RNA sequence: UUGGGCUACACACGUGCUACAAUGGACAAUACAAAGGGCAGCCGCGAGGUGCAAAUCCCAAAAGUUGUUCUCAGUUCGGAUUGUAGUCUGCAACUCGACUACAUGAAGCUGGAAUCGCUAGUAAUCGUAGAUCAGCAUGCUACGGUGAAUACGU
């Protein structure tokens, strides 16, 4: 707003896995208020990733998380007649909510009949760097870097 | 396999098979399945024959198929016929139950024709 | 005839097809539809429909 | 529909003209205004003109006719076009 | 005053409701509200039929949770349309009421250009009540349940 930022609202920690960054997941994954909806999907997405990959649900989530948290990103502008795209940075707190938003998106448009199924299978491909996700994070460097001359703008 | 005339389909329990018949739906299904003792869980692929005789015997008391068409078509009929307010709007292919044809009577009329 | 098809029994009668049980003649071979009773009684119509409904004799 | 406890509604002004017509063979034309009358089994034969709004139109009733109303067989608008 | 029309129907536009399904459908069991209204007013598969003038009696929660089943199919999604048989109100449901049961089972598999609302108990979603009112609410007004994401900056 033009007055100056707002505070934001911190979360608790899950229950199973002590983790704020797990609470943010499921309200990104929550539709419509149904939150019971949201953990159960949550939590048996992370007992496939657990046994699909030998390893503690909550390590694989937070390396497939690392894989899809971006450095840079393109902002518009609207300099004298030419739009360009100038590449900033990403804040801390922007890298985790673009993570969680891009894992979810890209988790529905699997193919996978659940969506258990389909948030654990992203889990485990962007814990390779593959997936949807991490090409869309691959894809946002690669449109910042085309710009990285631009960075002189704001 | 073939009960009334309609081969159902082979990979579904009985009771969602037996809907592919003209004049059974889901309640029907059931209550024939009660009065012919077969279980509704069972694949009509793993249907005994003694259990699919004993099915066709309970369908066959019900108006099914082509004679239930020719009734409801006897019926339509009749309608136009006397010429009355209904046989009026289903020759003229417009609905029949004082529904408004200002807008939103698309299923009788058809796609627009702008 | 040039050089399958037997005779496969279909009540129960011989008969020759190819979509392959004993008889009488000693021999067995490969083994819905008794056609329509009157089935359903036709319309009563509108007159008597009308009396029965209403109990109008 | 209306219940069957209550039977089928007719005027009983309309029904007495079918009944004082009862045992001829000369029937007339019974003018009437009661699109809301049941056709009854006694109808059978008789001419209504029943009014659709401006004009009362003949309704020769045949057996099929009967349990269905008057008016359901004299139209009050009039389409033809667009 | 009786009857008809305001409900027409090739189309065009606005506002909504229901959907296109698996974060779902069906079946079974089991929890948790708030705000209001009330005098001749508050056996049948079914709609329905035969104590209280109020913190007292009635109208009267769903989403949710736990299980079973369905298995990606225009289908066990969808319930438009139509046929038949009924219930109730009303002198009277043809034009032209609401609801129920059986059958039928349309378009529709996330929507071009474009465009709308919303900053927190809000949006979204789920039910509830009232006025009008014999009968008729996807509208209006009001009530609670679950309940987000984001705001770097001009
Ligand atoms: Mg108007
Ligand atoms: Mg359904």
């Amino acid at each position: 707003p033009r007055k100056g930022s707002v505070p934001k609202r911190d979360v608790l920690p899950d229950p199973i896995h002590n983790s704020k960054l797990v609470t943010k997941l499921i309200n990104k994954i929550m539709l419509d208020g149904k939150r019971g909806t949201a953990q159960r999907i949550l939590y048996s997405a992370f007992d496939l990733v657990e046994q699909r990959s030998g390893r503690d649900a909550l390590e694989v989530f937070e390396e497939a998380i690392n894989n899809i948290m971006p450095v840079l990103e393109v902002k518009a502008r609207r300099v004298g007649g030419s739009n360009y795209q100038v590449p900033v940075e990403v804040r801390p707190e922007r890298r985790t909510t673009l993570g969680l938003r891009w894992l979810v998106n890209y988790a529905r448009l699997r193919g996978e009949k659940t969506m258990e199924d389909r948030l654990a299978n992203e889990i485990l491909d962007a814990a390779n760097n593959t997936g949807g996700a991490v090409k869309k994070r691959e894809d946002t460097h690669k449109m910042a870097e085309a710009n990285k001359a631009f960075a002189h703008y704001r | 396999a073939r009960i009334a005339g309609v081969d159902i389909p082979r990979e579904k329990r009985v009771v969602i098979s037996l809907t592919y018949i003209y004049g059974i739906g889901t309640s029907t299904a059931q209550k024939i399945l009660e009065e012919a003792n077969v279980s509704a869980d069972t694949r009509v692929k793993d249907l005994t024959d003694d259990e699919l005789g004993r099915i066709r015997e309970v369908v066959d008391g019900y108006k099914v198929e082509g004679d239930l068409r020719r009734e409801t078509n006897l019926n339509i009929k009749r309608l136009m016929e006397i010429s009355s307010y209904r046989g009026i709007r289903h020759r003229r292919g417009l609905p029949v139950r004082g529904q408004k044809t200002k807008n939103n009577a698309r299923t009788r009329k058809g796609p627009v024709k702008t | 005839m040039k050089q399958e098809y037997h005779q496969v029994i279909f009540f129960k009668f011989l008969s020759g097809s190819t979509k392959t049980m004993e008889w009488e003649d000693g021999k067995e071979y490969p083994v819905d539809i008794s056609h329509p009773r009157q089935k359903f009684a036709a319309a009563d119509g509108r007159v008597e429909r009308f009396n029965k409904k209403f109990g109008l004799k | 529909a209306r219940s069957i406890k209550k039977g089928p509604f007719v005027d009983e002004h309309l029904m007495k003209k079918v009944e004082a017509q009862e045992g001829s063979e000369k029937k007339q034309v019974i003018k009437t205004w009661s699109r809301r009358s049941t056709i009854f089994p006694n109808f059978i034969g008789h001419t209504f003109a029943v009014y659709d709004g401006r004009k009362h139109v003949p309704v020769y009733v045949t057996e099929d006719m009967v349990g269905h109303k008057l008016g359901e067989f004299a139209p009050t608008r009039t389409f033809k076009g667009h």
